DNA sequence: ACACACTCTCCAATTCTCTAA
DNA sequence: TTAGAGAATTGGAGAGTGTGTTTTTTTTTTTTTTT
């Protein structure tokens, strides 16, 4: 599955 | 089946029933926990369904029956509690093997449960199902283990440790010191569990801590509190110190870097430095939050949004163009930059690191973390320690491990080993820059040749097989040697050190690396930069330096410059000032003038000067419109010269052999 | 078929239309006086850039203009022939 | 010196001074865009005295503020039944008795939006009455889509005003009852008048349409018109 | 039936990669 | 070092589908029948 972490995510 | 999973989980239920239980008889209000039996047998069977079964079919089913009969939280940490505490009373008078078992027996499912977590493509569908939520429950693992009398749980783990450092190395069997890498495992657990991240399917296009949970609970500053009350600092600084005298080494360094490691990765140096004044310095925040309202009502119309007529504007060959607004009436600058805001298109755009956890590496570092005024100096005095201490020795020892290990190794030791470097060696330089008291002979282990071939190797194994994070790594590390030896020069070997550390095929790799990161993140360009800087500036002063120079300038390092120049907002002072540096190397000092006359500089130049973007009066507007002054004086000499220009200041330069060369001169 | 899409490309840059304009009238566009600061000279020598990249092609916005001739004055070869022929102009 | 931001001007004065005879013509042909101009060559001279002059006042303040000037007695007064079709959008002078005015209404003038994911914020102009909403959140690393929102209470607004007013008797038609005409007025001359108060007016006499419904975009042909005062007297 | 909101689908525009002169 | 031939990823054009719409006082001026 294209499982996908929110790398850009720094608030 | 549903039924199966339900059947073992009533069956852990029960387990965790048959434990013991506290004492209705004690008129106690309430009593401690009391005491069950075949409880070694629960024990041991809990143990064999983490590992018989869950690591076997690889599923986190087992530990999220244990989540939701709360295992942790209601039983193991009372069990070691009352045993510590027992054991601490009879210690202050100054079978009971039985006690001493179920006390081991109970750490190490502590350490099993919050063990953190890892997910790659080989990981089951199970586990992948189950990632989100055992991040939640071990985040309130996290809380309740420091919460409880104030930490008092981590007393006990500190004794087992103290039973083994009790006897003669010469008698301690391997199970022995099993016992004293568990209990630094432990910690370093405690350390790392940190608020999630978040993960979805890349299906379609389009907070998870739990209501139990807040950030105060899951701080760093908490965890310093927590463990200076608990007398954990004590314990690793006596254990690193004299590590030297007959600890097998091997047992305890690797976890012993990890916990070094684990927290010194969010906290910049200047922090702990100064360098009511919270009360002066938010005043003065004021008064920039005024001067960019005041940037905003300088664009802001006096009337109101429907009084506004309509603007006509004529250009040469008679063609008109329409614009709205009452501010376009007065200000063609602003008509200008308004005409083409409307159009709509922007070309779609291009994007490097996975697989670690926060760091330097991935996320802005201009964010720091907070402490309060006694957790800042125990920090302060803790890692001062350490360093006064500790440093030369460990590092020694893991660096002359690690020669002897390279080839084995994975992605964590690189990225771990060059970011433990850095740290202390920056630190103790900018220590030693404030005060006379501190001195550089404490982090002098590093010049010594192994760990400089070492990182070396690093570096150039990363770079061959084209991995980016150990190679961004070994750049954050090599820049700290270099700056190191810039230090030590300024006072024998060191030259000798030198004259290998830039033989030919170095400067090769240290003047590709500029080029290739046009591509990639923010932080991997400013990397670059800085690492440039301080190679230039080292060579500078050996004195070889024509021929590495030359090496240096050529179109691609240019455009990686303007690439990153352009996104001042977000950047230093500091960074533009090495920019502007390096663009008087390029332009006044080597005359190579022809690389800077292209288009999308002379656009920076009027977004950056402009009232719009640095400051009227930081210090960077000095060197911007020096820099500038003198630019487009050399280009008004050479467009009239050579009218030829107009048309090559759209366009790279030529590359033709009979044009070219009169092209660029 | 759908519509197919426009695009810019080197016969408009090589149309009279195009860059010829711009050596016929660039030496009487632009001036520089030190007798005004480096901001306000700078932010003269962009007007005309402007308002040309306007008149030739007002599909995108004028850094997305810069950066889309940067690829077809690296590519196409007889833009390249035109440009060294000016350089050779200016060689004779 | 008194710290104020309004100034006067009776339109008599331009037609005295040689340069300024045509200007009057084209201030009543044109009012949005001259009266405009007439505000920025203000703010202009009143920067120009304090820096020619070298002058101890802060600069600052002055930048901050915001001027008008006001134009009046511009020319023989217009009965309230007699504007035609062909007056729109230009100046006009009315005498009349106050009815009535409604309560203060808050007008937007700036928007404020904030990022659901990475809380990055911007702040948005109005004007001609639409919001221009961003199509993607504009930070580098953010460049998502319907990533911005709307935060109501951080916006900036403004007061407006309706003030009714009604025909004065001395210009009724003969066997008939007078009729009134509405005045929107903002900022400063919000509450200056009240019931019964007889005054005299200047303003743009305006036009605009209306919708059939509100759920389409459908317009009804005839047109509701108002009156948008600068001065009051 | 007449404006809207929302979903689905195909096709070509674009960038990335490999090969040889 | 350039460039050209082939493959993979993404955008949005535009075609399609479903949907919603018309439509008991309480206070105050005036005429009328009732005591
Ligand atoms: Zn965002």
């Amino acid at each position: 599955f294209k499982s996908r972490a929110l790398n850009h995510v720094k608030k | 089946a549903d039924f199966s999973l339900t059947v073992l989980r009533a069956r852990i239920a029960l387990l965790a029933t048959a434990i013991g239980g506290p004492d209705y008889t004690s008129q106690i209000d309430p009593p401690p926990y009391k005491l069950g039996d075949d409880c070694l047998a629960c024990l041991k069977d809990l143990k064999r369904w983490f590992k018989l079964v869950d690591d076997q079919q690889k599923r986190w089913d087992v530990a999220m029956a244990v989540a939701e009969y709360r295992i942790l939280t209601d039983d193991l940490l009372p069990i070691l509690i009352d045993w510590e505490n027992k054991c601490s009373l009879a210690a202050k008078l100054a079978n009971k093997a039985y006690y001493d078992k179920i006390a081991l027996n109970c750490l190490q499912l502590l350490v099993l449960m919050t063990w953190p977590l890892i997910v790659t493509e080989q990981s089951s569908s199970n586990q992948i199902t189950l990632y989100g939520e055992l991040k939640k429950h071990q985040l309130v693992y996290k809380k309740t283990i420091l919460s409880m009398e104030s930490g008092k749980v981590l007393r006990a783990a500190i004794r087992l440790a103290l039973d083994v450092i009790k006897i003669d190395r010469l008698s301690r069997t391997p199970r022995d010191n099993m016992v004293l890498k568990l209990v630094l495992n432990f910690f370093r657990n405690v350390i790392a569990i940190e608020p999630g991240e978040f993960t979805i399917n890349t299906k379609k296009s389009m907070d998870t801590l739990p209501p139990n949970v807040s950030m105060d609970d899951i701080s760093l500053n908490t965890v310093i509190s927590s463990f200076h009350k608990n007398k954990v600092f004590g314990f690793l600084l006596t254990l690193t110190s004299s590590l030297s005298k007959e600890f097998d080494q091997d047992f305890i360094n690797i976890p012993l870097l990890e916990i070094m490691f684990y927290f010194t990765k969010d906290v910049n140096q200047e922090l702990l430095f100064p360098r009511t004044s919270a009360g002066f310095e938010l005043s003065k925040l004021l008064q920039k939050e005024h001067q960019m309202r005041k940037n905003v009502i300088k664009h802001t119309s006096a009337r109101h949004s429907r009084f506004g007529g309509l603007l006509s504007i004529q250009t040469p060959d008679k063609t008109r163009l329409t614009v709205s607004g009452s501010q376009a009436l007065v200000d063609e600058k602003i008509a200008l930059q308004k005409l083409d805001d409307s159009k709509k298109w922007n070309k779609r755009i291009i994007k490097a690191a996975e697989g670690l956890p926060n760091s330097l590496l991935n996320s802005q570092t201009g964010k720091a973390i907070f402490f309060t005024e006694s957790n800042g100096k125990h920090f302060k005095e803790f890692i001062n320690n350490f360093i006064d201490s500790g440093f030369n020795i460990l590092l020694h020892s893991v660096t002359n491990y690690f020669t002897t290990e390279q080839d084995r190794m994975v992605t964590l030791e690189q990225v771990e080993y060059l970011l433990f470097f850095a740290w202390f060696v920056k630190y103790q330089l900018l220590r030693s820059k404030i005060d006379n008291s501190a001195d550089i002979k404490q982090v002098s282990e590093a010049l010594k040749e192994v760990t400089f071939i070492l990182v070396s190797s690093l570096l150039r194994s990363a770079y061959d097989l084209k991995n980016w994070t150990v190679t961004h790594a070994g750049m954050i590390a090599f820049n700290e040697l270099l700056n190191l030896v810039s230090r030590t020069k300024a006072a024998t070997d060191i030259e000798f050190i030198v004259s290998r550390l830039f033989s030919d095929e170095r400067i090769q790799l240290l003047s590709n690396l500029p080029k290739i990161g046009s591509k990639y993140s923010l932080q991997f360009m400013k990397s670059c930069i800085e690492l440039t800087h301080s190679v230039l500036k080292v060579l500078e002063q050996y004195s070889n330096f024509q021929k590495v120079q030359a090496n240096y300038m050529t179109e691609p390092v240019i455009e990686t410059y303007i690439n990153f120049l352009e996104r001042f907002r977000e950047l230093e002072d500091d960074s533009i000032k090495k920019v502007f540096s390096f663009f008087h190397r390029v332009f006044v000092q080597a005359k190579e003038q022809a690389l800077l006359f292209r288009f999308d500089l002379i656009i920076l130049l009027r977004e950056m000067l402009s009232p719009d973007g640095l400051d009227r009066m930081s210090r960077s507007r000095k060197y911007v419109s020096q820099f500038s002054d003198y630019f487009l004086a050399r280009l008004k000499k050479r467009l009239k010269k050579s009218p030829a220009w107009f048309v090559g200041l759209l366009f790279p330069p030529l590359h033709n052999s009979e044009v070219g060369f009169y092209q660029r001169y | 078929k759908r519509r197919p899409q426009v695009k810019l490309t080197a016969e408009k840059l090589l149309s009279d239309k195009g860059l010829p304009y711009v050596l016929k009238n660039a030496h009487k566009r632009i001036r520089i006086s030190s007798k005004k600061n480096s901001y306000d000279n700078l932010s003269n020598i962009i007007q005309f850039y402007q308002l040309w990249a306007h008149e030739l092609f007002p599909k995108a916005k004028f850094k997305d203009f810069m950066k889309i001739c940067q690829t077809v004055g690296k590519t196409d070869p007889v833009l390249r022939e035109y440009r060294v022929s000016l350089f050779r102009d200016e060689m004779g | 010196e008194l710290g104020t931001s309004n100034l006067n001007l009776d339109a008599r004065n331009l037609l005295a001074y040689k340069q300024t005879e045509d200007l009057y013509h084209q201030l009543l042909n044109y009012p949005q865009e001259v009266i405009s101009i007439m505000d920025q060559t203000i703010k202009d001279c009143m920067v120009s005295l304090i820096v020619d002059n070298n002058l101890d006042y802060d600069l600052d303040e002055i930048e901050t503020k915001f001027y008008k000037v006001r134009p009046y007695n511009v020319g023989s007064c217009k009965g309230m039944r007699e504007l035609n079709p062909n007056d729109i959008d230009k100046l006009i002078n009315l005498k009349g008795l106050v009815l009535r005015s409604t309560p203060v209404i808050p007008d937007m003038k700036v928007a404020f939006f904030k990022c659901n994911v990475c809380d990055h914020t911007m702040a948005v102009e109005i004007d001609r009455g639409v919001i221009q909403e961003p199509a993607r959140c504009e930070r580098i690393d953010c460049n998502e889509p319907n990533s911005m929102s709307l935060i109501h209470n951080r916006c900036s607004f403004a007061d407006k005003q309706v003030i009714k007013l009604q025909e004065t008797p001395d210009f009724v038609p003969d066997g008939q009852t007078p009729h009134s005409i509405s005045l929107c007025v903002y900022d400063e001359l919000v509450d200056s008048c009240r019931a019964g108060d007889r005054i005299e007016v200047t303003g743009t006499f305006r036009s605009i349409p209306i919708r059939a419904n509100s759920r389409q975009r459908v317009l009804k042909s005839l047109y509701k018109t108002y009156v948008d005062v600068v001065h009051v007297k």
